[PDB]
């Protein structure tokens, strides 16, 4: 089998750091730590993992030794050369059998490759490992399969890494390792005898996209190339007006449920840094939008519905829910894009003697539509009777909520303050405090026009703009260009640099040189987003002057062009056909030779008879 | 595939979850893989239907090609076809089309008509080839020069419409027997 | 007839997740719903290049007219390629490019004017927007022309002889009296009525040109093909405003919204509906290319049979009884004259 | 040999919701799911 | 038992079908057994 | 482009009351009102 697998591997043909001994340097640790050596018996013991190692944080030890290997996670202090002084809040030790195995044949010269690779994916300590006798004379090419040998749960942070040496009387190969897609081929018998990287070389990519080892002469399309952005612009609008949430929270008469009071927030600057601060929290469910991301969005309009009410009508008060607050005195909106506040007050709405002065309603002739006031003393009629009074089969419709500092928690008097918003295409007037960055033309950048997010370049333009005008569409309803709120002004959004990569190769079995056709882009653009690195490909194919070429299907690199006219064999696109011909080899590209130039000899009087015949057989499939 | 559910195996999910909640990860499973099949049948369905396509003209071709000579030019391979033989192949058919090519040519002379006494003579099926010095008689797709008699041409005209008429003599068996 | 269509090379993940790394982990959850795609576009592509290959490669050699234009009076200016011209077409070849449109050329290399749109983005610039690209053919509209001018000096010196073995020369009256011959009239016939003859056909050829000028549109097959798929590709990119029943319709505004664990929801019904949409197009996409193989093939046995040679089939080569037929280059078709 | 068959102009708003405004509101936000099909059956019945 | 249609449930993987003896080189931290096509193949007795 | 939408207008060539001054009833207001006056 070919099976791919994503997962934290060694980049082929990476930066691998090569020490000396003779002080042990802090290796850092991220995504996996590859590790080898090379040694005659044993110079190395184990490792030491961990944050800031000291008696701070917890960490770990992996020092091995002649017969067991010393596994524990603890807080050690320090050592600086027996190799810990703390065991104080220390627990999970483990012993098992030695990771090192030594075997020569009679010769100190088998001096086996020590193999090691660790992570930290969810907790779950990985450590994988393998012999291998090829000797250490150099870093080996050859392919060598890695085996774990134990899988435990640390559960723990590590950043750093360092090492332990031995004693006595040209190793350390480090590699880090990254998130990439690998393509292992399987032996009949289980083990990887081969394996090819999919992000770094356009035949991997092939190779990956193909799965499979040998890839037949042809151009084949993989993945494609996007210019990602440079910078990030963010242009809010010219206002620096703090919103009055203060004004609303340090309120002291927060009206009753029965006449949710209903304030309008517009043309400010909305910090939730002030809402966080007056506000010993209890109750932020938050539906339309996530508290946490809530400074960078811009809203048309903010409404602040406050009022006091109980402590279950609390989680009462959501959208789509029942009972006598939810039914006849607030009902939110099933669709409702906000979020609401409850902290608890038993300090404003609470005196000796008690306090009565709020209301609610149980007695309404229907339920409350959405955001709807229904102040009114009218007497709920029970039975058939017009009555108008207090009695029985006569009830008042408002009932009161007497709050008094000595009741459960189900039952104190709680703050509720409800932020309503409209998150849609208008002239926004209230959002965060982000700062309004600089304007940057011609160039790929993320910009955030007035919570306008997405990427693109733009640049001056000479639209018609009307005074009322703000967006730009077209008949796909797809945003074109936006006015700048700070600057009045009219630019265009492009697409980053959205197109396609193919690789033309020969098979694999002739040679392993390929060309890349970026489709349907300027080649410049490629060119200069290629030397600012900024293409998303990570494969970046070797560029010489020689081996360019605008297409009319994109541009091509890696091949040059020869002005001659053959059969092809490769299909490119717009009259132009990709090979691989001697010089001595490389690929070449051409115009196709419709066949051969030949013209007849028509005259008045001249004809051409056959004077012989041949017989051939043709095969049709 | 797990389709947004919690895990792809039915007899996993069945024995993980008590029936009213697995009810909503089994509709997921269902309502990923129905839509997989959908797609599968229907992409069957449109290489079924150019598969006739393709059969359709293997049966034309053979009951043309093969069973009989075919006027049809490039149809039966490219030539002057002669004929074919079916071959079996594993889902499929092969045909070997025996065709008649012609080869080395040789530019001689023309005329659309030979005019003897007054009369343009036309051959009755064949080309007016001249070797350079004396007119002839021979067929279309191959040379074969013979001596212009009066049974190789059928005679009409007036010796003055036809444009490029060339003067010379046809004979007839008759006269001198 | 129509011979090919526009090629796109659709790319899922960009069309559905606008480069969104969360959208596109949640999308590699539904397995291999997008090499499927990817494949059947591709396929539809060689297969549409292996197409026109078939309409017009039907010559190895390239022949090209005698530099004099005497064919025994016939006037063949108006099919034979104008050297005055940088485009190398003949006037009628000239016609049928001018009154087709094409919305997407693809061979433009658009990127660059997009913010130089100046005015309302285009719609090949919204496409360029979200995810959907379209490939230019392998055989340029001018190589076409190439092949068109040697089929058609092929058979106007050579006879039929040069569509089975080498090309033969024969003058073109005679031409003219084995095509009679073929129908059971005698060469007498021509080789006496050929001023008639010549003023005849060149009176139906001029009379054409000012049939294809002047009426509204005969070509509306092909324009039917270039209205399909632009209509087609338009539909799809429309559905990038749809919310099929989720909070909005911009994946950039949700992820910035909600936060991930609750908004995977909409981004789960998002990717349901752009999916079903891509497939929908897909499909479509699919059915349109057989129908147009279908008709290519018709038109590939036809240039075989009417133009490289005779043809005793009734009506198959024109109404009335066939003696020759003249091919024409045309964006995205053929147009013979029988 | 078959030279025609049945023509169909199936109507997908009232297929799905019949007269009910709700559902239809609810369709229009599957965006033009259905002029496309409305077109393609058209199309078919002008092509038999 | 061998060679008989069984429900298995090996290590809690639920499943049904034939078991028999193998000539697999299963090495020694291999547990399970799969194919190209990522459907369970192979297992390890846990007890033998 | 020509956009399509859907939204409260005033119907074409629908009744419009022409009044007159020289008192000022009230008009029912409901889905919008369209006013004009040339003066
Ligand atoms: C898979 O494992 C088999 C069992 O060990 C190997 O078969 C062996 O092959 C050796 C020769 O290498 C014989 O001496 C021995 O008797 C046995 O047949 C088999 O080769 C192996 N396949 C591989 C490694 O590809
Ligand atoms: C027509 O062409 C034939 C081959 O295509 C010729 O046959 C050849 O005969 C020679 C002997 O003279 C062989 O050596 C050769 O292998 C082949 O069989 C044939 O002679 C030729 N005839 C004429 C009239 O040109
Ligand atoms: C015209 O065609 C004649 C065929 O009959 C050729 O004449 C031949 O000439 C030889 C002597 O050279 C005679 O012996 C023979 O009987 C025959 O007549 C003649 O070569 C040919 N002319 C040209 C120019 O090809
Ligand atoms: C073919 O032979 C005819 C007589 O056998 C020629 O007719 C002659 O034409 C000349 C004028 O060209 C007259 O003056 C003469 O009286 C006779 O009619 C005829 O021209 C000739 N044609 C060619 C092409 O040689
Ligand atoms: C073949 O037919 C051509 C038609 O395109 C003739 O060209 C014409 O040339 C005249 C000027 O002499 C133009 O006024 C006219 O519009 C047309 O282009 C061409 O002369 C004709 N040639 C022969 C030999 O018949
Ligand atoms: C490895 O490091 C050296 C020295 O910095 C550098 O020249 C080389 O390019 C690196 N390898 C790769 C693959 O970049
Ligand atoms: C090595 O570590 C093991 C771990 O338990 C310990 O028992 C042993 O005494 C240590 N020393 C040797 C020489 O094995
Ligand atoms: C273990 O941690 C607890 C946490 O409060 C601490 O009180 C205690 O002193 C620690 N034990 C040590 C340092 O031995
Ligand atoms: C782990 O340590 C790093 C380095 O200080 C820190 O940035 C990170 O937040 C820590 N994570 C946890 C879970 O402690
Ligand atoms: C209310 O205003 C007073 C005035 O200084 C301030 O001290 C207090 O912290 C405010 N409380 C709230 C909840 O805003
Ligand atoms: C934005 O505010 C600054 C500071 O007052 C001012 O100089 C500038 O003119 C303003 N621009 C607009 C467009 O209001
Ligand atoms: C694309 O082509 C060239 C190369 O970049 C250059 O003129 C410019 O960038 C573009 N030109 C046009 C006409 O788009
Ligand atoms: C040879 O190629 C060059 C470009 O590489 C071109 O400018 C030149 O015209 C070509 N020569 C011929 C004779 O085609
Ligand atoms: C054919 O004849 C015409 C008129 O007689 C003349 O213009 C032309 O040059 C001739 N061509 C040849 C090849 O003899
Ligand atoms: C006959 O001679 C002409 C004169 O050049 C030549 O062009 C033509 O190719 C010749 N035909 C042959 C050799 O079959
Ligand atoms: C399982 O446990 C039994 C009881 O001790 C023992 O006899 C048997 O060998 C064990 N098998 C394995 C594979 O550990
Ligand atoms: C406008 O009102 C007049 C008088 O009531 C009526 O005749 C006319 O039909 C109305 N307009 C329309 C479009 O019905």
């Amino acid at each position: 089998v070919l099976h791919l697998t994503q997962d934290l591997f060694l980049p082929f043909f990476s930066n691998v750091t090569w020490f000396h001994a003779i002080d042990n340097p802090v290796l850092p640790f991220n995504d996996g730590v590859y590790f080898a050596s090379t040694e005659k018996s044993n110079i190395i013991r184990g490792w030491i993992f961990g944050t800031t190692l000291d008696s701070k944080t917890q960490s770990l030890l992996i020092v091995n030794n002649a017969t067991n290997v010393f596994i524990k996670v603890c807080e050690f202090q320090f050592c600086n050369d027996g190799v810990y002084s703390s065991a104080n809040n220390c627990t999970f030790e483990y012993v098992s059998q030695p990771f090192l195995m030594d075997l020569e044949g009679k010769q100190g010269n088998f001096k086996n490759l020590r193999e090691f690779v660790f992570k930290n994916i969810d907790g779950y300590f990985k450590i994988y490992s393998k012999h291998t006798p090829i000797i250490g004379r150099d870093f080996p090419q050859g392919f060598s399969a890695l085996e774990p040998l134990v899988d435990l749960p640390i559960g723990i942070n590590i950043t750093r890494f360092q090492t332990l040496l031995a004693l006595n009387r040209a190793d350390y190969y480090v590699g880090y390792l990254q998130p990439r897609t690998f393509l292992l081929k399987y032996n009949e018998n289980g083990t990887i005898t081969d394996a090819v990287d999919c992000a770094l070389d356009p035949l991997s990519e092939t190779k990956c996209t193909l799965k499979s080892f040998t890839v037949e002469k042809g151009i084949y399309q993989t993945s494609n190339f996007r210019v990602q952005p440079t910078e990030s612009i963010v242009r809010f609008p010219n206002v620096t007006n703090l919103c009055p949430f203060h004004e609303v929270f340090n309120a002291t008469r927060f009206a009753s449920v029965y006449a949710w009071n209903r304030k309008r927030i517009s043309n400010c600057v909305a910090d939730y840094s002030v809402l966080y601060n007056f506000a010993p929290f209890f109750a932020f469910k938050c539906y339309g939008v996530s508290p946490t991301k809530l400074n960078d969005l811009c809203f048309t309009n903010v409404y602040a519905d406050s009022f006091v009410i109980k402590g279950n009508e609390v989680s009462q008060i959501a959208p789509g829910q029942t009972g006598n607050i939810a039914d006849y005195n607030y009902k939110l909106p099933d669709d409702f894009t906000g979020c609401v506040i409850a902290w608890n007050s038993n300090k404003l709405d609470s005196k000796h003697s008690g306090n009565y002065d709020y209301w609610y309603r149980l007695f309404r002739k229907s339920k409350l539509k959405p955001f709807e006031r229904d102040i009114s003393t009218e007497i709920y009629q029970a039975g058939n009777k017009p009555c108008k009074g207090k009695g029985p089969n006569c009830y008042f419709p408002l009932q009161s909520y007497g709050f008094r500092p000595t009741y459960g928690v189900g039952h104190q008097p709680y703050r509720v303050v409800v932020l309503s918003f409209e998150l849609l295409h208008a002239p926004a007037t209230v959002c965060g405090p982000k700062k309004s960055t600089n304007l940057v033309k011609n160039k790929c950048v993320n910009f955030n026009f007035n919570g306008l997010t997405g990427t693109g370049v733009l640049t001056k333009s000479n639209k018609k703009f009307l005074p009322f005008q703000q967006f730009g569409r077209d008949i796909v309803d797809t945003t074109d260009a936006v006015r700048d709120p700070q600057t009045l002004e009219i630019l265009d959004i492009t697409p980053c640099s959205f197109g396609g990569v193919s690789v033309i190769t020969p098979g694999t079995n002739t040679s392993n040189q390929v060309a890349v056709l970026y489709q349907g882009v300027n080649c410049t653009e490629v060119s200069v987003a290629i030397h600012a690195d900024q293409l998303t490909p990570t494969w970046r194919v070797y560029s010489t002057g020689s081996n360019v070429f605008q297409t009319r299907a994109g541009c091509l690199i890696g091949a040059e062009y020869v002005n001659n006219s053959y059969e092809c064999d490769i299909p490119i696109g717009a009259g132009i056909c990709a090979s691989y011909q001697t010089q001595s080899q490389s690929i070449i590209a051409y115009t196709m030779s419709l066949g051969a130039e030949n013209s007849v000899a028509y005259s008045n009087n001249s004809i051409a008879i056959p004077t012989n015949f041949t017989i051939s057989v043709t095969t049709e499939i | 595939s797990k389709f947004g559910a919690i895990s792809s195996v039915l007899n996993d999910i069945l024995s993980r979850l008590d029936p009213p909640e697995a009810e909503v990860q089994i509709d997921r499973l269902i309502t990923g893989r129905l839509q997989s099949l959908q797609t599968y049948v229907t992409q069957q369905l449109i290489r079924a239907a150019e598969i006739r396509a393709s059969a359709n003209l293997a049966a034309t071709k053979m009951s043309e090609c093969v069973l009989g000579q075919s006027k049809r030019v490039d149809f039966c391979g490219k030539g002057y076809h002669l004929m074919s033989f079916p071959q079996s192949a594993p889902h499929g058919v092969v045909f070997l089309h025996v065709t008649y090519v012609p080869a080395q040519e040789k530019n001689f002379t023309t005329a659309p008509a030979i005019c003897h006494d007054g009369k343009a003579h036309f051959p009755r099926e064949g080309v007016f080839v001249s070797n350079g010095t004396h007119w002839f008689v021979t067929q279309r797709n191959f040379y074969e020069p013979q001596i212009i008699t009066t049974d190789n041409t059928f005679v009409s005209g007036n010796c003055d419409v036809v444009i490029g008429i060339v003067n010379n003599t046809v004979y007839d068996p008759l006269q001198l027997e | 007839l129509p011979v090919s269509m526009t090629k796109t090379s659709v790319d899922c993940t960009m069309y559905i997740c606008g480069d969104s790394t969360e959208c596109s982990n949640l999308l590699l959850q539904y397995g291999s719903f997008c090499t499927q795609l990817k494949r059947a576009l591709t396929g539809i592509a060689v297969e549409q290049d292996k197409n026109t290959q078939e309409v017009f490669a039907q010559v190895k050699q390239i022949y090209k007219t005698p530099p004099i234009k005497y064919f025994g009076g016939f006037n063949f200016s108006q099919i034979l390629p104008d050297p005055s011209k940088p485009s190398k077409r003949s006037p009628i070849e000239d016609l049928l490019f001018n009154k087709v449109t094409l919305a997407d050329a693809g061979f433009i290399k658009q990127y660059g004017d997009c913010l130089g749109d100046i005015a309302a983005r285009d719609l090949i610039c919204a496409q360029k927007f979200n995810g959907l690209t379209v490939l230019p053919p392998l055989l340029t509209d001018e190589m076409i022309a190439q092949y068109t001018s040697a089929l058609l000096a092929g058979t106007i010196t050579s006879g039929w002889t040069f569509g089975a073995g080498p090309a033969l020369q024969i003058p073109f009256p005679m031409q003219m009296a084995y095509r009679f011959n073929g129908i059971g009239v005698t060469q007498n016939v021509l080789y006496e009525n050929q001023k008639l003859i010549a003023n005849q056909f060149n009176s139906a050829i001029g009379k054409i040109q000012d049939s294809l000028f002047s009426t509204p549109s005969a070509l509306g097959k092909l324009q039917d093909v270039v209205n399909h798929n632009a209509q087609a590709l338009n539909t799809l990119v429309k559905q990038l405003s749809s919310k099929f029943g989720a909070i909005s319709s911009v994946l950039n505004d949700i992820l910035s919204r909600l936060d991930p664990p609750e908004a995977e929801v909409q981004i789960d019904r998002l990717i349901t509906g752009r999916l079903q949409s891509l497939q929908t197009y897909v499909t479509q996409q699919l059915i349109r290319a057989a129908e147009i193989r279908a008709s290519a093939n018709l038109a590939a046995t036809k240039m075989s049979e009417c133009v490289l040679g005779q043809s005793k089939r009734v009506d198959f080569c024109g109404k009335g009884y066939h003696l020759m037929s003249f091919p024409q280059s045309a964006p995205h078709g053929v147009v013979f004259l029988h």
